[PDB]
This record gives C-alpha cells, structure tokens and sequence, in this order.
RNA sequence: GGGUGAUUAGCUCAGCUGGGAGAGCACCUCCCUACAAGGAGGGGGUCGGCGGUUCGAUCCCGUCAUCACCCACCA
RNA sequence: CCGACUUACCAACCCGAUGCAAACUGCGAAUACCGGAGAAUGUUAUCACGGGAGACACACGGCGGGUGCUAACGUCCGUC
RNA sequence: UCCUCCUAAAGAGUAACGGAGGAGCACGAAGGUUGGCUAAUCCUGGUCGGACAUCAGGAGGUUAGUGCAAUGGCAUAAGCC
RNA sequence: GCCUGGCGGCCGUAGCGCGGUGGUCCCACCUGACCCCAUGCCGAACUCAGAAGUGAAACGCCGUAGCGCCGAUGGUAGUGUGGGGUCUCCCCAUGCGAGAGUAGGGAACUGCCAGGC
C-alpha cells in the first residue's frame, strides 16, 4: 500500500471495579467511549443519560444486578 | 446377554478415573427410570466382549448391584481417542 | 472548506456580532435565530447574515 | 347504532340461534371500508394531485391526511419522509353512512354491473365492490366531468372466515357474479 | 482442487495442532481408516487416495470422505528471503490427529475394503489402521 | 388488550419520579369506576384506599363513572391521607390522561387537604 | 513475483459528478444504377466478474478475470 | 392453462449424520489483577520532598502465542 | 498526526513496512422540550399499476434506522412524527 | 378459602398454538353525542351522559410435551500448584472443573389492598 496504521487503543481504563471508594466525591461506575452497559439504582441520584453512580460520599460502591433482563446496577452500599 | 455384577464407587474424576482404568476397571452409571442417578465401577472381563454383539444395545441387560439385580439398556458409550481403549458407559433402567 | 465562516447583525444595532459557519456565496438559506448579547446581558435578535 | 340494532337480531340468525351457535355477537359485523385515493405518482409535477383529495366531498365526508411513504424508491422519485396519499378511508360512523348509500340508490346509472365481486375472499372480509370508472351519485346541478376517475373499496372485517362472510354479505343485498 | 469459492478471510495463523478433536466413530458406512498419528493432510493426498480405492471397489458400494482442508496458508512461488507481507494461497492444508476417521465404505466385503485402504494409505505420509462399525 | 399501550406512555416519568421516591397514589379509572390507592415505595404494604366502589358514593351518585363520583373520591382520599399524615409527595396516574375525570379528583383532593 | 493504469455496439471510442447509454464505419433495407460514393430508415448493449456503501452503482470501495507496460537495480 | 417424465439439481424454514472460526456468540471455567478491616514475621523494608547519579545497545532456560519449511547457534511479543 | 475492530493471554502496558475500515468536516438541523409512534425482508390479495409503487393481513425479528468507518448503546427508544 | 381488578416483588420453567370456562360481582365490547372537549384523519386516543344488548372479539383463570423455553449424574475439555520423563509434548499426585450429548423439567411462584361468593 499504503498502510493498516495500527493507531492506539489509549490508556483511561475502567475505575468502576471491586469494593472501593474516595473521600470527598466517587464516580464508582465511569466509562470512556461506552453508554448504555451500566445503570445507578438505590437513594443517591446518579448522572444523566450516561447513568454513571456518582456519590458526594466516604461510603463504597456497590454491584447488583436487578430487574428485568437481570440488568447491571451501581449504587453506594451502607456501612 | 446374560447377568453381570457391578459395585458403588465415591471417588471420582480425573486421576481417579485413571487410575480405575488401570487394565482391569471401568466407570459405568445407571439412571432414569423414575430414579436417581447411581454411580458404579465394573470389572473390564464380561461387558467388553459383550459390547462386541449388536444385541448388547437392542436387548435389555440384567445388573447386580449391593447383591440386588435390575433391568436396564445400554444408552451411550464413550471411548479413547489414540487407543481402542473404554472411557466411560451409561445405561438407562427399564 | 467552502461553507466558511459568517458574521450576523443585530436589531439592537450591537457592535458585537453572532459567529456561525454558514454559505452565502453558492448555497444562501439565511438565519434569524436570537442570542445572548455583552451590553446587558438579556438576548437580542441575531438576523439577515448579510 | 341504527345498522347494527337490526343485524343484531333480525337476519343472519342461522350463525346467532341454530346448530354450533348460542352466542349472537360470534358472527363477523361491517366496520371499515379501505377507501383510499393516492397523490405520490404525480411527483415530478407536483401540482397536478394538489387538489385532488378537495374533491373527494361525494364519495368521503371525512377529513384528508397528509400521509408519508412507506420506503425510499429512486424510480418512483420519493423519499420515505414524502407524502403518498390522503387517507379518507371510513371507519366506524361515516362507514355505515356509506354502506347505506352504496349500490343502494344509483341503481338506474350503471354501466353493467355484472356481479361485481367474484373471487379473492380469504378471511377479513375481503369482498372488492370498487366501481370501475364512477357512475355519479344523485345530486344537486352538475355539468362538467373527467376521465377515468373511481374508487377501489373493500369493507374489510376483523373475522378470520369469508366462509363465514358470506352469510354477512348474504344478509344485505349484494350480488355476486354466477 | 478442493477448496471455497469466497472467504472471508485468506491471511491465517499457522496454529498447531491440539492431538484430540471429533471423530473415532464410524458412522457413515460399516468400516473405515483411522489417522492412529500427527501430521499434515493436503488435496493432493486426498485425491491421490480416491483415485486409489477406485482401482479396487470400481463402481461397487457408496464412499464417504467426512474430511476437507482446514485452512488457507501462503507461500511464495521461488526459494526467497522473507520481508514485505505474506505471499498468496495455491492450496489448503489440515493438521491430523490420531482419532480422526478419513475414509468411510460399507457396500463391499471386509476383505475388499482393507484391502482398498491399504492401497489408500500408501498415499498418505503416516502410518494409518483399520476401524469397524463397532455395533453402536 | 386496550391497556398495555397506555401503561407504555408512563414508564420513563415513573422512572424520574423514582428520583424523589415516597409512595405512589395508584390513580386508575374504568368507564363504571373510579379508583385511588396510596402504596409504599416497595409495594410490600398501602397507606390509604379510596374508589366509587364505596357505600359513600354508591347510594349518592346515580353512575360510578359520573364526573362528581370522580370529584367524590378526591375527597375521601384526601381526608384520609390527612389521617394518615401524608405529606407532599409527587402524584401518580397510570397513564391515563390528567385532562378529564383524573383532574376532577386531583382538584377535588387539593380542596380536602392533600398536599400536592 | 513487485508496481501503475484500463475494460461500453462487430471495430476504434465519447460520456469518470452517484441519476434511466451515445458518434463514425459496418450490418440490413429503400431512393439513385450493377457498385465504392450521395441521401434516408431500421436493429442489438448485465457499459468485465462477484459482494459491499446508498434513495440510487457503468460510476465509489474491496477482490478476482483479462489486457498494456515498467522493475528484478544493491558488491 | 396449466399437466406428466427426469435430475448425488437448488432451497426459505426445521432437523440428523459430519468437520470448523482472532477480525462470530441464543453456553462458559481455573488462576491472575485491585480495595477495606485484621493478625504474624522483617532487613523501618514504605511514600514524599531536597543534594549527587548512572542508564534508556543485552543473552539464556521453562510456560504460552504470532512469524519461518511446527527450518536455522531463526524471528516478533507476552509470562516467570 | 488523529479514530479503532483483531493480534492481547477476560490487571494496565504491548510486537509485523501484519489484517481490516475511517478523520483533518459537515449538521441551525439530525439542537432544547411537551406529547405521540414502531422496522427491514419475504408471502398473498387489492381501481383506472402493466416483477415494483398507492395499501390490507400474515410470516419475520435487538436483520431497519442513526450525518460519516468498526465495535458498543438504542423500544423508557438516542430511531421517526 | 375461591375469585374479579389494581400497582408491585422476582427476571421466565411462567410463553404461543390447541383445548376447557365465567360476567352474579368485576370488565371489554357496546348505547348516545347536538351538549364540557377533541383529532397532523377519527368519538382511535381523549372528552361527557351511560346500560338497550353480549360472554363473541377482548379479558382473567385453568388443562395439555405441537412449537417457543430450560437441562442432571458420570466421563471428557480447560485450569491452579507441586513433582517426574521414552520432551514440535506427555505422565504422576492433588484443589477447581466446563459446554455439547443423554435421562429429565416445562404451561410459574406471589405481596399488599378494595369488592363479589
């Protein structure tokens, strides 16, 4: 040719894994170039059309999977 | 065919099942019929020789197990892929 | 590219100008839309791009 | 409704009290009647079915509708997004407000009539009695005509049986082709 | 001489070979030939191996073959230095294993059909042994 | 069914209601009833009932489905939510249109001390 | 093999914007005499193959089939 | 105005025999990777700022893949 | 230089002048919002329709559609009105 | 208890076809619209006053391997770790352990409430 380019994949990967937390504030479900795969549930309102669990919060996040077609849920879990 | 005689086994998988197929066993079990699934080992003279007549699988066979005889048929027969070695056998009651 | 960008007048006569990137010169449609203006800060009447 | 209170009781009784019938509302019942007239062949002129569907006055009392097409067809030069047609099909009221008006008073104005529907039934009333080029319904001072202008109409049913159907359509008068 | 008409794909890993996959039963015909090794199969061999059993069955009985190359491989026409890309594909080829069944027959004698993979097997680069319906 | 289409129509508002959570009033009509139910969050218990179904409507109004049978209702929920010390909450209708019979017993309800 | 281009009426091609196929010569036929000629009509195209992008694919894309030509360079 | 003969002739849709996929998924592991509470042993091993670097050219043996003739004291990467 | 679908081993990172397809702009609308709607394709039947239009019913199904290329999301639709 | 209906719990074994059945109560056709209101067309949605007629369409409930849907046992594949060898890969010991295939399941379960019996 010309060229296949191999380009990148880039860096920013997943920080929505395992019980973990912040301090001050956690986005405990954030995604680069993927919507519409996780959903926010519980008390604490999440984010927009992104549904992202967002929490002003010391307390971990939480996985679930609930409702019809056993959908994945992010929320806060109480300790 | 006529009457074979079997016994109960609890130790399963991999390197157990090796190790009954050592040149003188097999794993076999016995299910359906309205009851559960039971789990056997059987001695390698009679049932090989036996598997080399088509009536083995169009006529039922009679089983001793715990000294008791049973009705069953044969159903599926797994062998060894690099020699004409016996793997695994089952059987369905009647 | 041959769309380029274009400057609108006002109706309150403003010296600042809306920007949008719209053909005049090939393929004119206009626009008339309303914006938030810098002299008191309450929108006014975007209109005619030239 | 005044159709129906005499269809109810009065006729196609062989379907509401003889033999494997006791429930009188498991017989099929006129609800619709397909009428349709189309604007989308006239597209590269565009004026000449402007106002066609205005004068549809006769035949639908009915309000039009703007219609889009069903998909993007290069050689009939439409797009998905354009109108097609205008509708003025008859459901419910305005239908049995013209089935009481169809082949009813227009009698001495056919051309042939020779049976009209004869074949094509299958289950949901498919019973065509489109006129062929039309006859003019009876009406007040009119002068100037056109060409080749009529209406495809079938009063499809609900039902599941034209075997059934043609106990309806043998309860009003219809003719059929022999 | 066999292989597809269109692919989706003709650049291929190489691969090895796992020593296992389907086979062992006869179930096409009442005797066959087993692979009993590892190696490599090509169409050449396949049709070398067909032209054979047609010398001793003739027009006798119905023959199965259950086997077809597995993938498209490149090669380069002249003795070269490797570099610039992969070359292009002028065969297919399979990897064997020792439980595949290559040929199937059942309108003939026993001895005939042993006989006719014996011829078949001469064609073949491995060591190859005969396999019976086996009642089941 | 001449049910499931409408029940469609609710289920994105039900959803953002879901962000100011509380009970849900159960609002639901037929053309000879009219219907009133406050249920927890969880479905799991009801706080107050009320329909034209009752011997307080039954013998006053001369149809169940009547436009002041709807009004009726409004009422008794209300006085009854009050009771119960119900506060301002969000309000739920099951899809149907607010416009008509559903309105008459939202306002009907505002009069009688519901807090919406 | 590696590369740069192309394929439309019998023959030589026009038309490479994503919008329903065209000229000259021939063919066949009439007027002119027996005929090259002059004139007038009549007749046939998956516009190379197969998928894909699309409202739409001769046309844009990929890959073959065929054709024309350049390169087997460094010691 | 639609009929009859032939055909290892084809086939939506469904299925059995049969052999299959990194750029396919209507099933599906083992470990690895990380946070929080807590204990035990330790070379205080830690993380961070300040002074000084040197270095960014490497080979081999198992494990697992791509690449080559599943050739080469071959080659490109992962893993320890 | 920039975007990924694979190579990639279900931490990150990551190999072929390897394999496949794109960006350097367009869209005042495909933007905000209230309410409403459900595809393609294939089968049959229906007026002036003559494989094919206008439309009626079925079968079918995260096969249509979304500025633009792959994967991911899409019915509460982000698709269309 | 058994049913009629509502909004849920759970995220399908619960479905569709075929068959059985009710309206007494509930409910959907259905009655009437000229009325308060409306349709990019419409008494379709919605509106408003209902009961002459119906258990049909629809609807709830239920039965049943035609179809949709779901799969045990053992053996096998794969794998974590440590040891051995006749080492383009295999063995022995051992924790974990599929999927297809077979037998089989298959037409739910139900929480809270108003009313009918």
């Amino acid at each position: 040719g010309g060229s296949t380019r191999n380009g990148r994949d880039s860096e920013a990967k997943r920080l929505g894994v395992k019980r973990f937390g912040g301090e001050s504030v956690l986005a405990g479900s954030i995604i680069v170039r993927q919507r519409g795969t996780k959903f926010h549930a519980g008390a604490n309102v999440g984010c927009g059309r992104d549904h992202t669990l967002f929490a002003k919060a010391d307390g971990k996040v939480k996985f679930e999977v609930k409702g019809p077609k056993n959908r994945k849920f992010i929320s806060i879990e109480a300790e | 065919m006529f009457t074979i005689n079997a016994e109960v086994r609890k130790e399963q998988g991999k390197g157990a099942s090796r190790r009954l197929r050592a040149a003188n066993k097999f794993p076999a079990i016995i299910y359906g019929g309205k009851e559960a699934p039971l789990a056997i080992e059987l001695d390698h003279d009679k049932v090989m020789n036996m598997q080399a007549k088509a009536e083995f699988y169009s006529e039922v066979l009679t089983i001793v197990v715990d000294g008791k005889e049973i009705k069953v048929k044969a159903q599926d027969v797994q062998r060894h892929p690099y020699k004409p070695k016996l793997q695994h056998i089952d059987f369905v009651r009647a | 590219g041959i769309r380029e960008k274009i400057k609108l007048v006002s109706s309150a006569g403003t010296g600042h100008f809306y920007t949008t990137t719209k053909n005049k010169r090939t393929k004119p449609e206009k626009l008339e839309l309303k914006k938030f203006d810098p002299v008191v800060r309450q929108h006014v009447i975007y209109k005619e791009a030239k | 409704a005044k159709l129906h209170d005499y269809y109810k009781d009065e006729v196609v009784k062989k379907l509401m009290t003889e033999f494997n019938y006791n429930s009188v509302m498991q017989v099929p019942r006129v609800e619709k009647i397909t009428l349709n007239m189309g604007v989308g062949e006239a597209i590269a002129d565009k004026k000449l079915l402007d106002n066609a569907a205005a004068d549809l006055a006769a035949i639908s009392g009915q309000k039009p509708l703007i219609t889009k097409a069903r998909k993007s067809v290069a050689g009939f030069k439409i797009r998905q997004g354009y109108p097609i047609g205008c509708k003025v099909t008859l459901r419910g009221e305005r239908m049995w407000e013209f089935f009481e008006r169809l082949i009813t008073i227009a009698v001495p104005r056919i051309r042939d009539f020779r049976g009209l529907s004869a074949k094509s039934f299958d289950g949901r009333g498919n019973y065509s009695m489109g006129v062929r080029e039309q006859i003019i319904f009876p009406e007040i001072d009119y002068d100037k005509v056109d060409r080749v202008r009529g209406l495809d109409i079938t009063i499809t049913t609900t039902a599941k049986s034209d075997e059934e159907g043609r106990a309806l359509l043998a309860a009003f008068d219809f003719p059929f082709r022999k | 001489m066999l292989q597809p008409k269109r692919t989706k794909f003709r650049k291929m890993h190489k691969g090895r070979n796992r020593g296992l996959a389907q086979g062992t039963d006869v179930s096409f015909g009442s005797f066959g030939l087993k692979a009993v090794g590892r190696g490599r199969l090509t169409a050449r061999q396949i049709e070398a191996a067909r032209r054979a059993m047609t010398r001793a069955v003739k027009r006798q009985g119905k023959i199965w073959i259950r086997v077809f190359p597995d993938k498209p491989i490149t090669e380069k026409p002249l003795a070269v230095r490797m570099g610039k890309g992969k070359g292009n594909v002028e065969y297919w080829v399979a990897l064997i294993q020792p439980g595949k069944v290559l040929y199937e027959m059942d309108g003939v004698p026993e001895e005939l059909a042993r006989e006719a993979f014996k011829l078949a097997a001469a064609k073949l680069p491995i060591k190859t042994t005969f396999v019976t319906k086996t009642v089941m | 069914d001449k049910k499931s289409a409408r029940i469609r129509r609710a289920t994105r508002a039900r959803r953002k209601l879901q962000e100011l959570g509380a009970t849900r009033l159960v609002v639901h009509r037929t053309p000879r009833h009219i219907y009133a139910q406050v249920i927890a969050p969880n479905g799991s218990e009801v706080l107050v009932a009320a329909s034209t179904v009752e011997k307080a409507i039954a013998e006053q109004l001369k149809y169940t489905g009547n436009k002041d049978a709807a009004a009726a209702v409004g009422k008794a929920v209300a006085e009854r939510a009050l009771e119960k010390g119900i506060k301002d909450v969000s309000f739920d209708r099951s899809g149907f249109q607010y416009h008509g019979r559903v309105q008459a017993l939202a306002d009907a309800a505002r009069e009688a001390g519901l807090q919406f």
